[PDB]
């Protein structure tokens, strides 16, 4: 039970990290300092500046869904 | 169609026009940089949104920005 | 068993949705001048600390729990 | 020559050398004093 | 008016025009060649451009522009006099490229400035300040 | 007095004794199983026969977690401090990056050997050095 | 007023080096909105995906710089 | 070293030095300037062997390729010598040879430490180790190895050869570097590879089999025991020792030159069946086969014109082949396969992977090495191993076809040839292949779904089974019947069938079955159509990637983007994975899927309707009691009676010599799940997380000068697919090995 409660702690911490990082960078970061101008959900910003796949906060939601399902598992 | 805006941080290196694959951008005269020119987006109805103009931009964060809007045959790049 | 599983899954969905709507608020509704120097603006102002320390706690938990499980195996 | 030493001082060579050295340390420690679950 | 030029020597392919060219729109590239040369077709396979004038119909504008870049970057006497038009099913022809007879890479007088923002990137209005309107930070 | 009533010392647990009578040899030592059965009879065992570890913090079980914790903290502080000071000395070598890829062996060894005093040099740099940096002098992203 | 060699901090918010330090290389004459050429040690993000480094120079204005040495 | 040849080398083009070893990235001008971002590191490994992106000289590239070939041959020699030495001083090859039927082939002893010594299980005769499935002992017995000292000598010879190949690579890249003219001698190279490499190789191996393998094995099967067999060379020193086994030897090599070949019918046989003592192919048959193959290859190695007027010019042959349907035909293909390395690599990878899969299929049903059919673990392991090697080589063939399309394709030299016309109707090709894949998927997997739904609803008579609506593979049954009737009719001199898998006697050696008739029913029909479906989907992905590498209706300038690029932006609706590299990326997954279903079919069918024991009545009791017919028709059958059931050995492997298989089982599962993270996400999120962590390091001045960058999109994909394949293949490796080692 100790080991599995630490697994649950990992799951919660990681899912919340995804969600919080997505919400706090939703207005912008150093790849997209104007990410708020594009909206909550957009495909990306292109391969330029190194590649920008899964940049929006919606992509953070979609990532966090996997870890949430894993935590509930 | 997509919006292609240009800002005052333009240095007029003409790279985004050279990188455009659908002739959306032009080099018009200006007085805000050394090259005495600025980028423009007259033919935005032919923009597909490939972000190449942004990729070829040198300014610290782009001076030219592409915002994907209402999709059409031309923007979706359809040959049918 | 089915009741516990059902309601824990509902709770996971609700939590993910809560954080998604927090990010959506940040994208659409956040006013930096009317909320200047308040709790919200400070949360945004040290977002790197929060994200990095969530990263540390997550790496910590995962590293050590997976290490203990693999040792036991 | 100098280039041979510079190759021997690269990141992968140094990291694998340190990992092998630490592997030997730990393997010998657990060989002579095994099953050390906890300190008395 | 009437587009002139000989079609390139081509045996045919399945990548050419479809029903869009007659239902919706089509495009045309014209160019003069110093000799009978071999070029690559944007729709796949090789073709032979005639010496003199060449007229070629393509389905999309990006295809004509790819052909133009190839003409101007892959041949010993660079072909840069190419022109790209848009043809409609009513037979109407709209000249397109180069817009003002000069390539857009280099500055030329007479051109207006569109999409030019007087402000900086980071000086866009906050979305909350323009919400419940039909505009975005990059539009006001 | 009756603390941890669910657990009993491994010597007093019959399952542990039965299993330890058949513990397997680990190394080439034929008594490795015997010496393991003798060393693990000290700790507390469960109904199954395997020892449980107590991290409650009491110094009766100071070897279960406290001592490995202290040892690892010392060694990991050593590693981190020598790496950090190596990177910082690299910072002032005109070409710091290619010395970060190609490891300066003498400088690296000199930093590593002088690492046994990391917990003192740490507070030395914290009191009035470069350990902590002012927030306004650190590059950040838009909020 | 800034000259060559002036170590300065960038205040452009949207900049990749906002809060970082860069050295002035040259100042273009009047008229230009962003004449102060600042070179940097840390390359930015520019380049196609998978490319090596980035761009280590940009033009700013006087108002967007904080002076150090 | 001319000797009036066409040889042309440069006596000193590259100086020998060690300084460049200290400059990581010397071969790439974009990497020579030193790292600034972490990506610099990764690209250094990505372009390591990308000789085209390092220099535009075809000659220097050919020289680098030649020396790299020599280096790889040295590596394979080192590995082969390691295997031989481990069989020499670390294996029970002699204790096994003394009594194979009661001992397990072991090798690689484990040092007793931290508990791992448990992996050295008892294999027989008191030997403790890890049972090996590579089948090395069977191969060595077929070769005639009697003494471990000879394995040691083979290891020494292999290490000497490795040193030789390494010296040859160094000598031909630094000393005598051959010119570009020398590599373009495709006619000479072909003549030699047919006659010198293949012809002479099989000729010498037939000789070794006649003088070493055949006599020693003839005695070995009769129970003479190894230590009582004379050495292999005592048969060459004493001709009477060869004539006592084969009286045909007593007439000497006089009947050979006089075409009096029938005399040699003592040791050059056409028995066809299997050796009743050991369950392998007759070594007389294999020697006869190597002799015929050698003669064939030598005769073939004379077709092409070199330095004497006689021969065939491949350019004339290719250009002479053109018809009404294909325009100018194969014109320009000579110039392609002479000036492009990637075209050659694609063709050769394709044919070699196909040859490897063919090797697997031909060795599972025609066991060539003695006592290899008895051992089910070795059989399954070799089968799936060659299967995976072939699949990977085929995916690489697609990769290099696309690479040629992007880099070496010249439209000016491909005017109305076969390649031009293929590019001009690629739309028709790919649309029809799309339809064929859909029709197969509906008509293979969909049949399984029908069976699942019908059985679940309590309607067994509505299923596609041998007992309901039958899908009898009539054609394969007819061909099997023809094979079982060939000896004596359509194969007059052949004594027995080519293989008993088509039918005949249920050959069993010791207590187990070696090879019996493999029946084909409704489930076999369904599995074969699943195979066709998956192969078609993989080939569709790869062929579409090749044909559309240069251009498409979406991206008319794709060639200018290169072979390896993530995309061309979110425009045009989205253009991710439009490159040929990404087509290779997807074809990797589909190759994994195809081959996984193939090897699962192999395992279950062998264990169900072939493998098993035989009691002294003729009656055969199979491993899993013939459950293939009634269970391999639904997906629930594969889930329960194949995966759930046969993984019981792997999961309960703890506390035995197979606990490592359970460990690696869990490890492959973990690596698959780990790959999922690289496969489902995007680079931007990770770059933002790295930005936050970089700020955190800036807080304590631990900021590295090499700026941490997230993995590139292409690199993210490569990492994801690599971990996916690794995890899945290791999972099935552990599962198969544990299962086939826990079935007796
Ligand atoms: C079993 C699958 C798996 C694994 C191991 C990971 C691993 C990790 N994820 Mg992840 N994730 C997964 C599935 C997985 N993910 C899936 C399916 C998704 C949906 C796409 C995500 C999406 C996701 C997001 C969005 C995020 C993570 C984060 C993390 C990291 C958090 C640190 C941690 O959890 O503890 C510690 C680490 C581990 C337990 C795994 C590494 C342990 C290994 C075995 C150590 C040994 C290394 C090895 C020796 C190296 C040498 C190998 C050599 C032989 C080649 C971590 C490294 C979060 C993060 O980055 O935190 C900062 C983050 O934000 N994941
Ligand atoms: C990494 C450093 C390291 C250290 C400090 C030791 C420590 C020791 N080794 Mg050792 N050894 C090492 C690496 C190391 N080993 C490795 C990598 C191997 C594998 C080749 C060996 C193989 C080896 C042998 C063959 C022997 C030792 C022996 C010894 C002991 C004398 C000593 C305590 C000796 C010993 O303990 O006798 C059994 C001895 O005979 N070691
Ligand atoms: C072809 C590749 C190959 C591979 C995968 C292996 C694999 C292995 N070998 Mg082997 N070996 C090889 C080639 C190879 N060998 C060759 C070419 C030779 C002839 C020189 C040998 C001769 C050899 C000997 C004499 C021994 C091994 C041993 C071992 C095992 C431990 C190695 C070790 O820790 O040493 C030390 C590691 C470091 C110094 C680091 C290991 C599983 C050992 C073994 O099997 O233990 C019983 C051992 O004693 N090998
Ligand atoms: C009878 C002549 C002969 C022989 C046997 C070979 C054999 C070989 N060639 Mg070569 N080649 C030849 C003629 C020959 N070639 C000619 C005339 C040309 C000029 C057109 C070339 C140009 C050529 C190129 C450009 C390349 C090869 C390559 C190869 C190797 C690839 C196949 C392989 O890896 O198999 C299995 C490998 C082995 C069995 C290893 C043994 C290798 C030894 C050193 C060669 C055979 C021994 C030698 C003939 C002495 C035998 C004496 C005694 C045993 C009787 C192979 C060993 C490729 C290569 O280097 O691959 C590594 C390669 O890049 N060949
Ligand atoms: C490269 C393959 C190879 C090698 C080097 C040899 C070598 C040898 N053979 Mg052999 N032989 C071969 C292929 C080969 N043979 C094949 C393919 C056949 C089948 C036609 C024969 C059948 C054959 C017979 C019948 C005899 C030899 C014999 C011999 C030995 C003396 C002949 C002279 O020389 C000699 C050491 C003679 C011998 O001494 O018997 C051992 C003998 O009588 N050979
Ligand atoms: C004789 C066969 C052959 C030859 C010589 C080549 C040659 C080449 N290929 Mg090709 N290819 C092949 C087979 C071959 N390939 C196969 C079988 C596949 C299917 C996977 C491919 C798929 C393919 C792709 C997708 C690409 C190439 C590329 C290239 C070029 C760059 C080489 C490189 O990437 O550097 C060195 C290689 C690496 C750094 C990869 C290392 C990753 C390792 C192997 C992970 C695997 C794990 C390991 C096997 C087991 C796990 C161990 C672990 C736990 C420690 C090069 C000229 C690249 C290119 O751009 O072409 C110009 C490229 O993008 N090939
Ligand atoms: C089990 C998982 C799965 C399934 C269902 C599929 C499905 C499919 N893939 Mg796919 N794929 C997968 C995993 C999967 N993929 C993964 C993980 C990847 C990442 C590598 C890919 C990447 C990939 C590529 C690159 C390609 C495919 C292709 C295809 C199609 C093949 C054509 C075919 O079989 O006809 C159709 C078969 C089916 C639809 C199967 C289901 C049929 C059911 C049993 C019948 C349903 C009855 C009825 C309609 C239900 C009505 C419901 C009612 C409420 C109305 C097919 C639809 C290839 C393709 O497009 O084909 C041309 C192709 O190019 N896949
Ligand atoms: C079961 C076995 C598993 C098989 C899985 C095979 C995975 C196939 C994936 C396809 C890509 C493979 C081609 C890579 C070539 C390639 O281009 O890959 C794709 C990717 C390229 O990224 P970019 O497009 O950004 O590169 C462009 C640059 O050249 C810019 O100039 O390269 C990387 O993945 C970098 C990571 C290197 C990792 C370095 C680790 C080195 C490992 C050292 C040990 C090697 C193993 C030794 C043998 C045992
Ligand atoms: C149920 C009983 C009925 C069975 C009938 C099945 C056969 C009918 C369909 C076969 C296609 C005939 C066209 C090829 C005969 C053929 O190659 O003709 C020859 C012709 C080229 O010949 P040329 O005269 O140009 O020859 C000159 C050459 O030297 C230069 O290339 O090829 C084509 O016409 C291109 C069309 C090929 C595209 C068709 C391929 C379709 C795949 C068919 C797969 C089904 C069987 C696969 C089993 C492996
Ligand atoms: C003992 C104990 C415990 C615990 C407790 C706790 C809860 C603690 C804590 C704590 C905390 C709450 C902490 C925090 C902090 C902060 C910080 C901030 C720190 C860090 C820092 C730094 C600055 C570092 C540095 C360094 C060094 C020194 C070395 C290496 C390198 C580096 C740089 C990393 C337990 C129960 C388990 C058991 C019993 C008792
Ligand atoms: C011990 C105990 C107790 C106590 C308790 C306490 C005192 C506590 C609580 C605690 C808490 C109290 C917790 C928590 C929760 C949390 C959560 C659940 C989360 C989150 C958040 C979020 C999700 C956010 C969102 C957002 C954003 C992101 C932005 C914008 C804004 C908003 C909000 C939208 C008592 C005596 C009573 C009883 C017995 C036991």
């Amino acid at each position: 039970d100790f080991l599995v409660h630490h697994a649950i702690a990992l799951g919660l911490h990681t899912t919340a990290l995804i969600l919080i990082k997505g919400a706090l960078d939703a207005r912008g970061s150093k790849l997209m300092p104007d990410k708020k101008d594009f909206g909550y959900s957009f495909p990306c910003d292109g391969p330029g500046r190194g590649g920008t796949c899964d940049i929006s906060a919606w992509d953070a939601f979609y990532l966090a869904m996997f870890w949430m399902l894993n935590t509930l598992g | 169609s997509h919006s292609v805006k240009i800002y005052d941080t333009c240095i007029g290196c003409t790279q985004c026009v050279r990188a455009c694959p659908l002739d959306v951008l032009e080099m018009v005269p200006w007085d805000g940089c050394k090259a005495a020119q600025i980028a423009s987006s007259p033919r935005t109805e032919d923009c597909v949104g490939c972000k190449r103009c942004e990729t070829a931009c040198p300014t610290d964060f782009l001076s030219i920005r592409v915002y994907l809007g209402a999709e059409t045959t031309r923007s979706m790049g359809l040959a049918y | 068993a089915a009741l516990y599983t059902h309601h824990q899954y509902i709770a996971g969905f609700l939590m993910v949705g809560a954080f998604a709507h927090g990010a959506i608020f940040f994208v659409r509704d956040y006013d930096p001048v009317a909320n200047k120097d308040n709790v919200l603006a400070r949360m945004l102002e040290h977002k790197e600390a929060l994200i990095s320390h969530l990263s540390w706690v997550s790496l910590f938990l995962g590293f050590h729990t997976l290490g203990l499980y693999v040792h036991n195996d | 020559m100098d280039g041979l030493k510079s190759f021997l001082s690269t990141a992968p060579v140094m990291i694998m050398a340190l990992l092998t050295f630490t592997a030997g340390i730990l393997i010998e420690f657990n060989r002579f004093y095994p099953d050390l679950l906890f300190h008395p | 008016t009437e587009l002139s030029g000989q079609p390139p020597k081509f045996g045919g392919s399945t990548g050419g025009l479809l029903s869009k060219a007659n239902r919706e729109e089509k495009y045309a590239i014209t160019w003069t060649s110093a000799s009978e040369q071999v070029f690559e077709m944007p729709t796949g396979g090789a073709a032979i451009m005639n010496e003199g004038e060449n007229l070629l119909y393509l389905a999309r504008k990006e295809q004509c522009l790819a052909l133009g870049t190839q003409l101007r970057t892959k041949f010993k006497p660079k072909i840069q006099d190419y022109k790209i038009y848009r043809v409609y099913p009513s037979g109407e022809v709209q000249y397109l490229h180069p817009a003002d007879g000069v390539f857009p890479e280099k500055v030329n007088e007479g051109r207006e400035a569109q999409g030019t923002k007087t402000r900086r990137i980071g000086q866009n209005p906050e979305p909350v300040t323009i919400k419940f309107s039909g505009k975005a930070p990059y539009e006001v | 007095a009756d603390d941890f009533a669910n657990l009993t010392p491994c010597s007093e647990n019959p399952a542990y004794l039965a299993k330890s009578k058949n513990f397997l040899n680990t190394t080439n030592d034929p008594n490795s199983g015997k010496i393991r059965a003798e060393r693990y009879a000290s700790a507390l065992c469960g109904p199954e026969g395997y020892p449980h570890l107590i991290v409650d913090g009491r110094f009766t079980h100071a070897g279960d977690f406290l001592i490995p914790s202290i040892l690892f903290l010392y060694i990991a502080g050593w590693i981190g401090w020598v790496g950090r000071s190596y990177l910082i000395e690299i910072r002032e070598s005109k070409n710091p990056e290619m010395q970060e890829v190609v490891i300066n062996v003498p400088l690296a060894i000199k930093k590593m050997l002088g690492g046994f005093l990391w917990p003192l040099a740490a507070v030395g740099e914290y009191t009035s050095g470069k350990l902590v940096m002012k927030d306004s002098e650190i590059p950040t992203s838009p909020r | 007023a800034l000259n060559r060699g002036d170590k300065v901090r960038i205040k452009r918010t949207e900049s990749y080096w906002y809060g970082d330090v860069g050295t002035v290389a040259s100042v273009e004459k009047s008229g230009i909105l962003y004449p102060v050429i600042v070179r940097f040690d840390r390359v930015n993000y520019n380049g196609f995906s998978g490319s090596a480094s980035g761009v280590n120079t940009n033009n700013f204005a006087e108002n967007e710089l904080e002076l150090v040495q | 070293r001319e000797a009036k040849a066409k040889v042309s080398v440069d006596n000193n083009p590259v100086p020998t030095s060690f300084e460049k070893w200290g400059k990581p990235g010397h071969f790439d001008r974009t990497l020579a300037r030193g790292p600034k971002t972490t990506t610099w590191i990764w690209n250094l490994h990505a372009n390591a062997h990308d000789f085209d992106s390092q220099t535009s000289d075809l000659e220097d590239v050919s020289r680098k390729i030649f020396s790299a070939h020599f280096g790889h041959l040295a590596v394979v020699f080192v590995w082969l010598s390691g295997m031989y030495f481990h069989g020499a001083k670390f294996s029970n090859y002699e204790g096994w040879l003394a009594d194979p039927t009661h001992i397990k082939p072991s090798a690689q002893v484990v040092w007793p430490i931290v508990g791992q010594g448990i992996l050295n299980g008892d294999v027989g005769g008191g030997f403790h180790g890890i049972q090996i499935t590579s089948g090395l002992f069977y191969l060595w017995r077929a070769s005639g190895f009697t003494d471990s000292y000879q394995l040691y000598c083979t290891a020494i010879g292999g290490l000497v050869m490795a040193a030789l190949m390494l010296f040859a690579g160094w000598f031909h890249y630094h000393v005598k570097a051959p010119k570009l003219e020398w590599f373009q001698n495709v006619e000479s190279m072909m003549n030699h590879h047919l006659a010198g490499l293949l012809g002479l190789g099989s000729l010498g191996w037939a000789g070794h089999q006649i003088h070493v393998s055949m006599p020693i094995n003839k005695l070995l099967d009769a129970g003479v025991a190894p230590k009582d067999i004379p050495l292999p060379h005592e048969f060459i020193l004493e001709p009477s020792k060869m004539a006592e086994l084969y009286p045909s030897f007593a007439q000497g090599l006089t009947p050979f030159f006089t075409l009096n070949w029938g005399v040699y019918s003592d040791f050059l046989t056409f028995k066809g069946g299997l050796n009743p003592v050991t369950g392998g192919l007759w070594l007389s048959d294999t020697a006869h086969h190597h002799l015929a193959i050698a003669v064939l290859f030598i005769i073939a190695g004379h077709m092409y014109r070199t330095n004497w007027g006689i021969g065939h010019s491949m350019k004339e042959i290719l250009e002479a082949h053109k018809g009404p349907f294909t325009g100018e035909g194969h014109k320009g293909l000579y110039e392609i396969l002479t000036t492009s390395w990637h075209a050659q690599l694609a063709i050769n990878l394709a044919l070699l992977g196909s040859l490897t899969i063919i090797v697997a299929q031909h060795m599972y049903a025609m066991p060539p090495y003695p006592y290899q059919a008895i051992d089910y673990a070795t059989q399954l392991s070799l089968f799936t191993h060659h299967m995976w090697i072939g699949g990977f080589l085929i995916v690489g063939a697609g990769a290099h076809g696309a690479i040629f399309m992007v880099r070496d394709y010249d439209p000016a030299k491909n005017v109305n040839n076969l390649l031009d016309r293929m590019l001009r109707h690629r739309d028709a090709i790919i649309s029809h292949l799309n339809w064929v894949c859909i029709f197969l998927g509906f008509h293979s997997f969909g049949l399984y779904i029908h069976n699942d739904t019908m059985r679940a609803l309590g309607r067994p008579q509505d299923m596609f089974s041998d007992t309901a609506i039958q899908l009898q593979p009539i054609f394969a049954q007819w061909v099997q019947h023809l094979h079982t009737l060939a000896p004596g009719a359509t194969a007059p001199n052949a004594l027995a069938t080519a293989s008993y898998a088509f039918g005949g006697e249920t050959i069993a050696v010791a207590g187990k079955v070696a090879m019996m008739p493999i029946t084909l029913g409704t489930a076999d029909f369904m599995v074969h159509h699943i195979h066709a479906f998956t192969i078609h989907v993989t080939a569709l992905i790869l062929l579409k990637g090749v044909l559309y590498a240069r251009s498409s209706r979406l991206v008319p300038d794709k060639a200018n983007l290169g072979f390896r690029f993530p995309c061309d932006g979110p425009g045009r609706g989205g253009t991710c994975q439009v490159s040929g590299w990404d087509h290779v990326f997807l074809g990797l997954f589909w190759m994994y899927n195809s081959l996984s279903i193939v090897i699962f079919h192999f395992s279950w069918k062998m264990q169900s309707d072939v493998w098993g024991t035989v009691s002294p009545d003729g009656s055969v009791t199979h491993v899993t009691l013939g459950n293939f017919a009634q269970s391999a028709i639904t997906i629930n059958g594969w889930l329960r009676d194949f995966l759930w059931a046969q993984a019981a050995n792997v999961i309960n492997s703890y506390g035995s010599a197979l606990s490592a298989y359970g460990i690696m089982f869990l490890a492959g599962h973990f690596v698959f799940a780990f790959s999922l993270m690289f496969l489902f996400s995007g680079r931007g999120y990770w770059q933002e997380l790295i930005e936050s962590i970089v700020w955190a390091h800036n807080k304590l001045n631990v900021a590295p000068a090499i700026q941490p960058r997230a993995l590139s999109i292409i690199q993210g994909r490569a990492v994801g697919v690599a971990h996916y394949l690794l995890g899945g293949i290791v999972t099935t490796w552990a599962f198969f090995l544990a299962r086939s080692l826990s079935i007796g």
